[PDB]
């Protein structure tokens, strides 16, 4: 009669753990002992990584090319001397940061048609209506629509090594390998129609602010349209008002010489992207890389603080707990 | 005051025997039920947010915000419709019955609901009276009748009422002989023992016989007739005025002790949400005042955001912020509490300890809304005959000792005379030897102001000076009637106040000769005195059905009398030795589970929506949701809404085999502790700390420009995914630390929530369908965990967040 199923009677098998002072105290010591070594490890690794930031936004007559903080509508050049104290040995990566450039805005982070950039034969002639008001110009659809691709960063940075004499020596900068593999290989594909590019974009129009159509970004057949490494790394948003987008990869030499020997250099920049309007600042970050990423001290200090405030608290509670 | 004509003949304005206990009319059930539901503060805020999502702007889909608001309105409405149709069909069986009447010189048989004031009714042996008759004659002489009021007082001893003297000759013999009579009674009253009337029977030409009436001639409704062939009465009260339907008072809407703290939490989170929205909008329009922070040559409104009025866009932005911080208050805490209660009400039914071999049945749960109130009771207003004594019951003494030990205060509101209801109470251990009775019965209060001095002598100079276990009061229906009904005579020295102080200061109380309603008056004063002591009442018969509807959680017993007081009870136990196991092992666990479920359903969402607000300061106050559009929708559904359900449904705070053996534990959750202002601020200062740790400890982590060995940047969706992984792991490990009964289902569900979060992050991102208008989160979760510093940052944050709990454990343990 009485349904005696060991579940309904509220008598299932249980673990019923007992965790308290005498059983958790050694945890406040294992935490310290396993967080202080990792702390010192990732605070020495993040300390033995070199970098440099050379702002060249102008903003002061005392700058090398404040002359272009308010120039005519023509290509501009600078020369921002910078010197390296201790040369770089491993692989060196050149970034290009910005400031007060809200690439995470709502009206901005959605200004893009992903189906189009993914190569949908239909969308190529009829982009969506969200990427506005950069949707259609001259009663035609823009090839990359939206305010993201429209405002691509179109500056050209070039380094020159000044040898023993005044003869500037150029450095090898390779563009391939800067954009996520996942996306460039798959998420970003050219339209399928045909093989030649200029005939794939027939009812298209270069972006308004842009100066050259998308089928002429680079002649290289694998870096020509909707997959141009720089174009991709720009179509990824920033997540903060101050970001730093990979620009070029300098490969470590075969010899044991430093990829960027110490001394003086030239930073020949073709100023184009103006960022003085919105009180922004551009700059070039030359940095190496380690097993855990670029130079960042936070993680080390946080691990050290956590390990220490765990060990100390554990000792305090152990002393008092023994004292009863 | 009312003049009724016996034969109804000359020389209307009163109801016709139609008991109507239901509430909603069949036709207007909805226009009343939906207005009774959408008046609340939660069920209306949910509708406001649903309409705003459907009208202005919604980050998620409108369906995932207005679909629960339908399952919560269609389920409570069905519950109420059914518990109302039950009373409809139970009153249909009390009306439309057979009741014979002498219509015109013959015995017509109409339906009980068609009897009008002033017509000679008839009743055979063992028949519930159709209405308040006035015994007029009887086949036998002596004008006597043996009525047994089992459905009024509740005792079964054979009373005897005397018919009208001069009319004993009428026994089917020309009773329709234009019988001269006119009963001048008094307006209907619930006294049940006082009735002053008069008869004016006129003779052949004219008579002046005036036989004054009393309580001896009154035959109330619901009093079976014993030892008699047939009688003859004249309905004086009939329908909503009889003395059995006057002592009902109706049924109030019972809300648990938790469903008010949930409402206070919701009314505080409404203010938190409004503060968030208003401050964000104000800072947004103080920020957009700089000419070059809105439309800075790289993102420009087409034309509509340039022409749209200034004061309408402010309101639209305020509404967008409100809808975006919608998650603070969770509508998934009601669609979860529904299932929790529905599935928890079964452990009170199946429990094999609530099985009585004699009747061959078990417990019963009529309402699934008061489970969380079995662990909050403070008083127990028992009933003497049938409940306590069937010669006390099997364990009617040990249960009362366990109810005195757990902190409760057991009273006894009986219906028998003071002579017998006192001996039993002296056997149930409720009255020990050295208990100085304060007897206020009618046998010592024969005056009007005498009891006035009695109360003073007892309170201001006998007891109020204090020895809390020596005195035990006793009352009657004649003294308490004055004390209460005449409580509008003194207000500088309130009678009811002096009396309630005495009652609440004694050890145990008793009440002999208590009419059905006076029980509801006592249990209505106790519910109001000095706050809200949660009251309980455990009756057995159809006379207790008033205090069972007036108490907070009315437990009904299934005894010998019948199932008229068990079907109107919020529960059912076929004994008294069960009321210990019911409200010690099922009240504690139920209240603990429900309180933790509420606290967690609020913390798990405050910690979820704090970062999504802090982020507004690093955006342009543009309302850009930090997380993806699928995570905002799936968090409360699959990611973290599975574990807490299983916890709330099966978790013993303290092993039950120890809960019923040591009744002292019930004192730890007595004063609604687990949802007071202390823990509510401990959970609102843990969320408001974890939600800042997550955000700022990832923000400081994004000051490196790269997190992979090959130096590649991370977008703004990896920000969201890192913070969401940290958030889900922390709000699952908090519950994995709080749970102290690990079954085979808790391990499974908890670890499965994490495993499914990981598998879903992997599977949602990695395949282009394509049916998504956007490819935001394509490969974010893989490339995020393909770094070595991300694992370290996350393993550091999931510990900096859980530090407070591990610390509180080590400290709330020693000393
Ligand atoms: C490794 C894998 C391991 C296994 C994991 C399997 C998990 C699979 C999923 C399990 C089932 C889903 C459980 C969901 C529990 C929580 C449900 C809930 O509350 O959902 C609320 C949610 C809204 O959440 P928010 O939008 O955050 O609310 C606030 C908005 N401002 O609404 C919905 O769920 C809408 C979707 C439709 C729900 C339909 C419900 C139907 C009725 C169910 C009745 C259940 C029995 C009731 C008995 C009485
Ligand atoms: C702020 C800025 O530099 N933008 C202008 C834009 O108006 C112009 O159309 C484009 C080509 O001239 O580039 C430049
Ligand atoms: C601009 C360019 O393409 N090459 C220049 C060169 O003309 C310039 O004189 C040199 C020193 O500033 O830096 C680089
Ligand atoms: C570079 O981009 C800016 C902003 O869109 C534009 O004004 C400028 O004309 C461009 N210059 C080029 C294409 O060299
Ligand atoms: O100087 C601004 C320049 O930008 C480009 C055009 O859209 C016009 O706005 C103008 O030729
Ligand atoms: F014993 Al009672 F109502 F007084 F059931």
């Amino acid at each position: 009669r009485p349904d005696n199923t060991a579940f309904k009677q509220q008598r299932l098998p249980a673990w019923q753990p007992i965790l308290t002072a005498g059983t958790v105290l050694p945890i406040f010591f294992i935490i310290g002992l396993i967080f202080i070594p990792i702390g010192i490890g990732i605070f020495v690794t993040s300390n033995n990584i070199r970098e440099i930031e050379i702002d060249y936004t102008g903003t002061e007559p005392s700058s090398p090319c404040n002359k272009c903080l308010s120039p005519d509508v023509t290509p501009c050049f600078c020369t921002i001397n910078f010197t390296l104290e201790k040369s770089f040995e491993g692989n060196v990566f050149m970034y290009y940061g910005l400031s007060n450039f809200y690439q995470n805005h709502r009206r901005y982070v959605k200004s893009r048609d992903d189906s189009q950039l993914n190569g949908d034969s239909s969308a190529l002639l009829n982009p969506s209506k969200e990427c506005e008001p950069y949707r259609r110009n001259e009663d035609k659809p823009i090839a990359p629509c939206g305010a993201i691709m429209n405002s691509m960063f179109n500056d050209t940075l070039e380094l020159f090594l000044i040898g023993q004499d005044s003869y500037p020596i150029p450095i090898a900068l390779k563009k391939k390998g800067i954009a996520w593999w996942t996306d460039k290989n798959v998420k970003f594909r050219n339209p399928p129609g045909g093989d030649n590019l200029e005939e794939r974009f027939k009812g298209t129009t270069k972006p308004v602010n842009w100066l050259k159509p998308v089928y002429m970004l680079d002649s290289d057949p694998d870096n020509n349209g909707f997959i141009n490494e720089d174009f991709i790394v720009w179509m990824r948003t920033a997540a903060l008002p101050t970001f730093r987008k990979l620009y070029r990869l300098i490969e470590r030499k075969s010899d044991l010489h430093p990829t960027l020997p110490a001394g003086r250099y030239w930073l020949n920049v073709t100023y184009n992207y103006p960022v003085h309007y919105f009180d922004g600042r551009k700059r070039m970050i030359l940095s190496t890389i380690s097993w855990m990423g670029g130079k960042n001290p936070f993680l080390g200090i946080a691990y050290i603080a956590v390990g220490s405030i765990s060990f100390l608290l554990g000792v305090v509670l152990l002393v008092i707990n023994h004292k009863y | 005051t009312r003049t009724v004509f016996v034969g109804n003949h000359p020389v209307q304005r009163f109801c016709d025997n139609r008991i109507v206990s239901s509430k909603y009319t069949l036709w207007n059930f909805l226009p009343k039920n939906l207005f009774e539901q959408f008046r609340r503060i939660a069920n209306f805020y949910f509708l406001i947010i649903f309409l705003v999502q459907v009208t202005v702007d919604t980050p998620t889909s409108p369906v995932t915000s207005g679909l629960p608001l339908f399952f919560v309105i269609t389920v409570t409405a069905i519950k109420q419709g059914y518990e109302d149709w039950l009373r409809h069909r139970a009153d249909n069986e009390v009306n439309k019955s057979t009741v014979y009447i002498i219509e015109n010189a013959k015995r017509v048989r109409k339906e009980s609901e068609k009897i009008k004031v002033g017509d000679v009714v008839e009743v055979q042996a063992d028949e519930t009276f159709p209405c308040d008759l006035i015994l007029l004659s009887s086949c036998t002489t002596d004008g006597t009748c043996y009525v047994t009021t089992a459905s009024l007082d509740g005792e079964s001893n054979c009373k005897t009422h005397y018919a009208v003297r001069d009319t004993i000759a009428l026994c089917t013999a020309e009773s329709i002989d234009t019988l001269r009579a006119a009963i001048e009674c008094e307006q209907p009253q619930p006294d049940l023992y006082k009735f002053v009337g008069r008869i004016n029977i006129y003779s052949n030409s004219l008579e002046a016989v005036a036989r004054s009436l009393g309580p001896e001639n009154l035959l109330l409704k619901g009093a079976t007739l014993k030892n008699t062939e047939k009688i003859y009465g004249v309905a004086v009260y009939t329908g909503m005025e009889t003395k059995m339907a006057l002592n009902y008072q109706g049924k109030s809407q019972k809300r648990s002790a938790v469903e008010k703290s949930i409402n206070a939490f919701l009314i505080v989170y409404l203010f938190i949400l409004l503060t968030k929205a208003a401050v964000c909008t104000t800072l947004k329009y103080v920020w957009q005042s700089t000419p070059y922070n809105d439309e800075p040559w790289y993102n420009q409104k087409t034309q509509k955001e340039r022409e749209t009025l200034k004061v309408l866009k402010m309101f639209t932005d305020f509404l967008s912020f409100m809808v975006l911080f919608n998650f603070i208050i969770p509508v998934s805490m009601y669609v979860t509490v529904e299932m929790q209660k529905f599935l928890g009400s079964f452990f009170i039914s199946w429990d094999k300890d609530f099985y009585d071999e004699e009747i061959n049945e078990g417990a019963l749960v009529n309402t699934s809304d008061l489970n969380e109130e079995l662990g909050q009771v403070d008083y127990v207003f028992t009933d003497k005959t049938g409940t306590l004594t069937e010669k006390l019951q099997d364990q009617a003494a040990e249960t009362i000792e366990a109810l005195h030990a757990a902190g409760l205060k057991v009273w006894v509101l009986t219906g028998d005379k003071m002579e017998t209801a006192k001996s039993t109470c002296y056997a149930c251990r409720l009255f020990q030897t050295n208990t100085e009775l304060l007897e206020l019965t009618t046998k010592t209060i024969e005056e009007s102001e005498r009891k006035e001095d009695r109360l003073h002598e007892l309170l201001i100079e006998y007891r109020k000076k204090l020895e809390h276990q020596e005195y035990g009061l006793i009352i009657d229906g004649s003294t308490l009637s004055l004390i209460l009904n005449s409580s509008q005579d003194s207000s500088s020295n309130n009678y009811k106040s002096i009396f309630l102080q005495i009652c609440m200061k004694c050890t145990a109380v008793l009440c002999c000769r208590m009419a059905p309603l006076q029980k509801a008056q006592i249990v209505r004063m106790v519910k109001n005195l000095k706050g809200s002591p949660i009251t309980l009442s455990i009756g057995d018969g159809a006379n207790d059905v008033s205090m069972i509807l007036e108490s907070h959680v009315g437990i009904g017993i299934k005894g010998k009398e019948g199932r008229q007081a068990a079907r109107n009870s919020d529960y059912s136990v076929p004994k008294f030795k069960h009321l210990k196991k019911l409200l010690l092992a099922h009240g504690h666990l139920y209240y603990v589970r429900i309180a933790h479920l509420v606290q967690y359903f609020f913390y798990k969402n405050l910690c979820f929506i704090l970062p999504q607000f802090l982020y507004q300061f690093f955006c342009g106050f543009s309302q850009q949701p930090l997380y993806d559009a699928a995570y905002l929708t799936m968090y409360n559904i699959c990611f973290t809404s599975l574990p807490i359900l299983a916890y709330s449904l099966l978790e013993q705070h303290i092993n039950i085999d120890t809960l019923t053996s040591d009744p002292r534990l019930y004192m730890k959750i007595s004063g609604n502790a687990m949802l007071q202002l202390g823990p509510f601020l401990y959970w609102t200062f843990l969320a408001a700390f974890e939600g800042t740790v997550f955000f700022f400890g990832t923000y400081f982590l994004f000051q490196t420009a790269s997190l992979e060995e090959n130096g590649k940047v991370y977008g703004n969706w990896t920000f969201g995914t890192i913070v969401f992984t940290v958030l889900v792991f922390t709000v699952t490990l908090k519950l994995a630390l709080d749970t102290r009964f690990w079954t085979w289902i808790n391990h499974f569900v908890i670890w499965g929530s994490l495993a499914f979060y990981v598998f879903f992050s992997f599977f949602w991102g990695g395949i282009i369908w394509p049916f998504l208008k956007q490819q935001r989160m394509y490969f974010v979760f893989a490339q995020m965990l393909s770094s070595v510093s991300t694992w370290l940052a996350i393993i550091l944050l999931i510990f900096i967040s859980l530090f407070p709990e591990i610390l509180l454990i080590v400290l709330k343990n020693v000393r």
